[PDB]
């Protein structure tokens, strides 16, 4: 189909070996060569105790002068082209965190990093990421995985992966993505792809100099910056010669060819020049590609290649054009330029080709253990802190990972071992051999203990160590032994014979002349190398004495500028209930335009059921607060959230699910066809239906307190998340937040009024706050129709409450859960009550009686057939607003002009006695009767009917209709017993008894009063004895007798056990009936 | 009869579409066709039709060879990588990946993965959880429709019909406010690019929010000045 002849190479590192797929891949783990050493034997690291203060033994071995010359005359170019390679291979740097830390402790008065003696100053420091499926037993501790493709691949100039391989690319034949310059990469992929850490010097962390390299941090300096930019032209160039070779190519042709010659001869050139100068002996040869070698990343090759080679970078750079006129002092210093964006000097292609040939012809430093100042005391800060010890987080990291010390890792490769301290380097210790002493009193004179770094670095007398050099050179030939697309390798069908003999002719030199367009004769043949005699010679040995001083120390401030304004908006979402309060105000203003035993034995007797029901209600909500907060606190819960917001995220939680049942709930409690389909049925003896609105504004009450909570536990936790790092916030909220360099958190507004949960809560609030007022006693008696135009919001606050879980925040939505059920009875409730329809009966006459009572009567409706005993529930629109109060029905069903009786209670009521004084022109909206009917006293010869209290209301129509229905039709001597506290309201009730004793000439019925209030009575102008009552009664008349009865608690509970106590031997039914 | 049948066919029809709408997979729709490479440890490039299918919760990716039994192997492949919050997307991944299933599959998959630099996976995640609750909202409203109109109660069953024919318009901008960010990823496939635009779940939502949105209103309008 094309000219692509062979099987192109992934980018991220999968299906390289037939066998084992995932040997060399982008998450890989690290294979280690000698088992972990862990401080518990799983995951746990060695510390302070047992080992030495990290920031306390780098000041006292790795700590001197910077003007010592390599022994080799190693160019610097070679240092800086290491850290370029040891990039492709590995990077372990990045923390994947279940956040967890391990600091570094400052001794007392550091002259850098605690300079005015303030006690103990802490260095953050965080742990790297691990594979989630090792550190969970003594048999397999943790293992941690490197994040680029673990083999020689380039996988520093193309990414690690194919959406990476794409930001990068520009798809016009086959070229990587330049920016308004030809030579530069395009600093506009910054975002997303690349790592952003602050310039230390200045405080610029903006995404503008941030070029796009395919190893995510390579602007570190802008001298690895260099080396980027050169295999990025290299790249380029070849591509573009392919293009102008192979005119009908399309792009992805011209690119796969150009990748592979590039990522050939960066093989050859890191492989075959790079080994044998940095460790001064030759790879020894290329046998057959072996399918059996494992070429997985040990952490002893980081520890080696890595922080060795820290040990020779200069502290100034030099620059030179091409006949060397070493200005461009001109030597720009290191630690002034770590993660520098835009550089004054080098702004342009000449600068870098000038930065590249100076590279290439400054010694770098000497290599031993003593490591200049602009790695030791000024390297760029991860977290907070905008500086950092480099040596002393080496040591961290070494420790952070399972690293063997220096004679465990010295006997596991073949090497003999050491007897003492002197015995490690016999060499130095043969001139100023003071260094050994002051690293064995910090070790205690305890040879095997050596965290292999300060050991390895002790052993270097001019190369590396015996013991880095085997590490290096093995795992190397590894990578390259196992190694399929190995650009040797005549079976991947790659190069032909001349293809790859021309590939393994080229140095860094005809790279460099290629790219920069310099004549051959101002370079050396081996640019890792300066020999006397390679052209443009070094001016002078670069002591850092006479460069530019290196930018100080500042601790960064999260919540520094933004703590009045976090003060301001936490005082307004306060003053909501002021706003609406004022608000209400207005609005009302412009509408005006041995004896307390007995007392609470009688309390325990009237209110058992509120008080059971109160109890389970209460019961379940804190239930459900104890469930949520104890799996919080200390339960099974993954430890990544709860580190030091236990408190803030135990109270959200905990409160959550209680309002979000109160709320439901609530919800359930204002349905009233199924209470008054209920209150008719045993339910009612054991849970009062009559209570329902006392309870709905109790669990109102209950459910705004634990919102109060739970808002406040979430205004801590958002300052808290304020002053987090992006390190350890992007793997609270995972997805929410990606972890670049940048390490500054998003600020409190962005989480108050940019997130959904946060928009939604002050939203809520405000509803709720709105809501909460209008409803007070005090701001509906006023009103009717402010009361019923803000409630309806309780529709909004019910999608609101959805929107408020629809994240995945914390935890997934539960309000769902809840809400179904009860809104599902409340709406077929609702469609029950709006089906129906009856309105407009006329006021015949409305008299108005002492005591409270308005007699009210209204002309019957012709469909009105009703029984004795139903009430209806009626509103008039005159004052206020439809609002349907149910009122029992005083008028027998043979009477027309239905009547009424009503008490003056509240606000309601008081309303309508003043609408209808003055002795009856509006007119209301009856909606018709509700109740059962029972009639069940025609089936019993004699009929006891007993009323209690308020409960004498429907006897009136009852006693009526029933002499009526006797004396018209032509149930033997039903007698009526009403006993009452004080006979205050119910004078109209002694009225009708007169009517009903004169009416009745057959003597039918028989009334009985007891007054039963004692020595606090205005004199008005016993007891009711049920237990010689029945007894009397069957003896009188010899009649099964029926003794329904209606009232308080009390009363039908005596007349229950006085008609049980009497009945075992008639019937005696006692069927106690609530109207 | 016959306007008993027409509102009962126009109900079922609302219904109908609501609920297959909210499990259809059609929302974004790509294809394009191909020369690709097959798969590892094989030099020889096929010649495929690949297109995904992008459904609130979750992607369809169809490889397909123009002739199916080209390299002595059939290639038709319909795999799905779901991001919604029962499930996860980098499990999927993993597993796919462990499989060996085709190299432009793999790609199509790992252009949504999560951390991938093209960051399509965040604003899928969520604009597809969204437009999937408000239509599980305009269901609620739609049998409310359905209940105020058997039992007649007219006057308010007329607004059920411009909740339903709202919350729909509500879910169809959700998934309008992702090819803002799908546009600039690349998509590039060998030799050929692949462009994803709305598909047909999008123009039914519309048309259907539409009718009931009209419907309501011109019902409401109606019976309220003539109830007739
Ligand atoms: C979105 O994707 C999902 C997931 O695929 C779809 O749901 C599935 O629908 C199918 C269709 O009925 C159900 O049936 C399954 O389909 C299997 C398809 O088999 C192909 O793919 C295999 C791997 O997936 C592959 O091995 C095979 O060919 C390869 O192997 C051959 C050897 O066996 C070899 O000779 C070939 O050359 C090639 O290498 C097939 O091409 C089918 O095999 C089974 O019968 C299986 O039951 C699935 O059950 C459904 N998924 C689930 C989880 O149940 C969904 O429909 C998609 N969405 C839409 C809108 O269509
Ligand atoms: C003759 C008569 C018969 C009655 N019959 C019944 C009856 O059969 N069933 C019945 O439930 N109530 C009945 N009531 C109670 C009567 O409904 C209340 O007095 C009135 O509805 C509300 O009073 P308000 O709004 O003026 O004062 P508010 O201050 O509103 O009254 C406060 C008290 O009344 C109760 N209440 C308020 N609204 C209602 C309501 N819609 N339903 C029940 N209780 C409410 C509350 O629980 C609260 O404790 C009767 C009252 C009278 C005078
Ligand atoms: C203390 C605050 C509240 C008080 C005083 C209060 C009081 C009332 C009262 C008195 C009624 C109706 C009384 C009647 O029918 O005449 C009512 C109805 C209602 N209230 Fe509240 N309520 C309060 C808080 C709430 C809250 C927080 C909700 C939230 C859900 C709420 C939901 C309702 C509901 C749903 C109705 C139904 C009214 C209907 O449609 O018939 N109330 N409230
Ligand atoms: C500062 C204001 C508020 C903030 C910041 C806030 C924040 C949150 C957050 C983060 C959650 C969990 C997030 C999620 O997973 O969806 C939550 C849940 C909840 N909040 Fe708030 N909230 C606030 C105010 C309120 C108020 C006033 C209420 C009262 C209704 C409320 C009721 C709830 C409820 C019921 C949940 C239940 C979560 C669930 O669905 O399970 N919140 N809130
Ligand atoms: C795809 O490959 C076939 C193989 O013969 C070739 O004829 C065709 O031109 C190619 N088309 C594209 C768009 O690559
Ligand atoms: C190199 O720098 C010197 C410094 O004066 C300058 O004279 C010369 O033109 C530059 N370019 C060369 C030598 O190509
Ligand atoms: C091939 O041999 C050596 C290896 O670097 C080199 O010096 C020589 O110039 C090369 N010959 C060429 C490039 O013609
Ligand atoms: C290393 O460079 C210095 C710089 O002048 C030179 O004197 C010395 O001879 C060089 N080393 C060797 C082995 O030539």
């Amino acid at each position: 189909q094309n000219s692509i002849s062979w099987e192109v190479q992934r980018f991220d590192g999968w299906y390289n070996n037939l066998m084992e797929h995932r040997w060399g891949s982008k998450g890989s783990r690290l294979q280690r060569l000698v088992p972990a050493s862990y401080a518990d034997g799983v995951y746990q690291p060695l510390k302070e105790p047992y080992l030495p203060n990290p920031r306390h033994l780098s000041n006292r071995v790795m700590r001197g002068s910077a003007g010592q010359p390599s022994l080799r005359n190693r160019t610097v170019l070679g240092v800086f082209f290491g850290y370029h390679v040891l990039s492709d291979l590995v990077s372990v740097e990045t923390p994947g965190c279940p956040a967890e830390f391990l600091n570094i402790y400052i001794p007392h008065g550091d002259p850098v990093f605690d300079p005015d003696k303030r006690g103990n100053v802490v260095l953050p420091f965080q742990r790297s990421r691990w594979d989630r499926n090792t550190g969970q037993s003594p048999s397999n501790p943790r293992d941690q995985s490197n994040q680029v493709t673990g083999w020689l691949d380039g996988s520093a100039i193309y990414g690690s992966s194919h959406s990476w391989s794409d930001t990068l690319r520009s798809f016009s034949g086959g070229q990587l993505a330049s920016g308004p310059d030809p030579a530069f990469p395009s600093d506009s992929q910054s975002s997303l792809l690349m790592w952003m850490a602050p310039d230390p010097s200045t405080g610029q962390g903006g995404p503008r100099g941030v070029y796009a390299f395919g190893a995510q941090r390579g602007n570190r300096e802008p001298f690895l910056q260099a080396l980027g930019l050169l295999w990025f032209r290299y790249h380029n160039l070849c591509a573009r010669k392919l293009a102008q070779e192979h005119p009908h190519w399309g792009d992805e042709e011209l690119f796969q060819h150009a990748r592979k010659r590039v990522i050939a001869t960066y093989q050859n050139i890191a492989m075959y020049e790079w080994l044998p100068s940095f460790l001064k002996q030759t790879p020894p040869e290329y046998p057959g590609y072996r399918p059996f070698l494992d070429p997985s990343i040990s952490p002893e090759f980081v520890v080696a290649s890595e922080q060795f080679l820290s040990t020779m970078v200069p502290s100034g750079v030099y620059m030179r054009n091409a006949s060397c006129h070493f200005q461009g002092s001109g030597a720009l210093r290191v630690c002034n330029s770590y993660w520098s964006r835009e550089h004054p000097k080098l702004q342009r292609a000449e600068d870098v080709d000038a930065l590249l040939l100076g590279m290439a012809s400054q010694i770098a430093e000497r290599e031993d253990h003593v490591v200049v100042e602009d790695m030791q005391d000024f390297w760029p800060g991860p977290l907070k802190f905008s500086r950092t010890d480099y040596l002393a987080s080496c040591l961290q990291r070494g420790r952070d990972l399972g690293l063997p010390s220096y004679t465990k890792a010295r006997e596991a490769l073949g090497l003999s071992p050491i007897s003492h301290w002197q015995d490690i380097n016999p060499a130095l210790s043969r001139s100023n051999g003071t260094v050994l002493e002051a690293t064995a009193a910090l070790y205690n004179q305890d040879l095997s203990r050596l965290e292999l770094l300060p050991g390895g670095l002790l052993e270097s007398h001019g190369d590396p160590g015996p013991l880095f050099s085997t590490i290096v050179l093995d795992q190397f030939v590894r990578l390259r032994d196992g190694d399929r697309y190995w650009f040797e390798n005549t079976r991947n069908g790659l190069f032909s014979k001349e293809e790859i003999a021309e590939i393994r002719n080229t140095s860094l030199r005809d790279i460099l002349v290629a790219v920069t367009n310099v004549d051959p004769s101002a370079l050396q043949p081996n640019v890792f190398f300066w020999l006397a005699g390679d052209p443009c010679p070094q001016p002078s040995q670069l002591s850092a004495k006479g460069l530019p001083a290196c930018a100080p120390l500042f601790i960064r401030d999260y919540f520094e500028g933004s703590g009045f304004g976090f003060g301001l908006t936490i005082g307004t979402l306060c003053c909501f209930p002021l706003v609406s309060l004022l608000s209400a105000w207005i609005v009302a203003r412009l509408r005006k335009r041995h004896q307390t035993v007995q007392q609470f034995k009688r309390f325990i007797e009237n209110y058992r059921r509120h008080i059971g029901c109160v109890a389970v209600f209460y019961t379940i909500t804190g239930a459900l607060f104890l469930e949520r907060a104890y799996y919080y606190a200390f339960a099974a819960h993954h430890s990544g959230i709860t580190d030091t917001t236990r408190v803030g995220i135990i109270l959200s939680r905990g409160t959550a699910a209680s309002i979000s049942f109160m709320f439901s709930y609530i919800l359930l409690t204002m349905c009233r066809n199924l209470i008054t389909f209920l209150r008719e049925t045993f339910l009612n003896r054991y849970i009062p239906f009559d209570a329902a609105v006392d309870f709905h504004r109790l669990i109102a009450s209950t459910a705004i307190i634990l919102t109060v909570l739970h808002s406040a536990g979430h205004v801590v936790n958002v300052y808290l998340f304020s002053i987090s790092p992006l390190s350890v916030l992007s793997c609270l909220f995972p997805g929410l937040f990606h972890d670049d360099g940048s390490e500054f958190p998003q600020k409190y507004y962005w989480w108050f009024f940019q997130t959904v949960p946060g928009l939604t809560g002050v939203l809520l609030l405000l509803a709720l706050a709105i809501m909460y007022v209008f409803a007070s006693h005090h701001f509906r008696r006023r009103s009717f129709r402010g009361f019923w135009l803000t409630h309806h919001l309780y529709i909004f606050l019910y999608i609101l409450l959805i929107i408020h879980g629809s994240f995945a925040l914390i935890q997934m939505p539960r309000f769902h859960i809840f809400f179904l059920v009860p809104a599902i009875i409340y709406v077929g409730d609702k469609l029950v009550s709006l089906s129906r329809k009856k309105v407009e009966i006329s006021v015949v006459k409305a008299e108005l009686l002492p005591s409270g009572v308005t007699h009210l009567r209204f002309q019957r409706p012709q469909g009105f057939e009703y029984k004795s005993g139903q009430w209806v529930r009626i509103a008039c629109l005159a004052l206020g607003t439809t609002e349907y109060h149910p009122f029992t029905l005083t008028s027998a069903p043979h009477e027309d002009t239905l009547s009424l009786h009503i008490r003056a209670a509240g606000p309601w009521t008081t309303r309508l006695r003043e609408i209808y004084s003055p002795p009856r022109y509006p007119k209301l909206y009856l909606d018709g009767p509700f109740g059962e009917g029972h009639q069940e006293w025609h089936k019993f010869e004699v009929s006891v009917l007993v009323g209690g209290g308020i409960g004498v209301t429907p006897f009136a129509s009852i006693l009526k209709d029933l002499v009526f229905k006797s004396s018209v039709s032509c149930c033997k001597k039903i007698y009526f017993i009403w006993v009452t506290r004080t006979q205050r309201q119910f004078e109209w009730l002694a009225d009708i008894i007169r009517e009903v004793e004169e009416n009745d000439r057959q003597d039918l019925v028989s009334v009985h009063i007891y007054i039963t209030q004692l020595a606090e009575k205005f004199d008005l102008r016993g007891r009711p004895p049920f237990e010689p009552f029945f007894n009397s009664l069957q003896e009188v008349h010899p009649q099964k007798i029926g003794v329904f009865s209606c009232g308080p608690p009390g009363m039908t509970k005596n007349v229950e056990k006085a008609c049980q106590l009497i009945n075992r031997q008639t019937h005696f039914s006692h069927h106690y009936e609530n109207f | 009869r016959l306007f008993w049948l027409l509102r009962v066919v126009t109900s079922l029809f609302i219904g109908a579409v609501i609920l297959a709408v909210n499990f259809s997979s059609e929302w974004s729709v790509g294809h394009v066709n191909a020369n690709t490479t097959y798969k590892a440890f094989s030099p020889k490039w096929v010649s495929v039709d690949v297109g995904l299918q992008i459904g609130l919760g979750g992607v369809n990716i169809t490889l397909t060879g123009t002739p199916v039994q080209q390299l002595n192997e059939t290639i038709n492949y319909n795999e799905a990588f779901a991001w919604r919050l029962g499930r996860s997307y980098a499990e999927e991944y993993a597993k796919a990946l462990e499989k060996g299933l085709p190299d432009p599959v793999l790609y199509l998959a790992e252009k949504f993965t999560p951390r991938s630099p093209c960051g399509l996976y965040n604003q899928y995640r969520l604009a597809g959880h969204y437009a999937s609750a408000m239509l599980w909202v305009a269901f609620l409203c739609w049998l409310l429709a359905n209940v105020m109109l058997s039992m007649p109660v007219l006057v308010y069953g007329g607004h059920m019909l411009l909740a339903t024919g709202l919350f729909q318009l509500l879910a169809l901008f959700f998934f309008s406010m992702t090819t803002s960010l799908i546009s600039p990823c690349p998509l590039r496939l060998g030799t050929a690019v692949l462009h994803t635009h709305h598909g047909p779940a999008f123009w039914i939502t519309l048309a259907t929010g539409l009718l009931c949105i009209l419907l309501g209103l011109v019902m409401a309008v109606a019976h309220r000045m003539q109830p007739h």
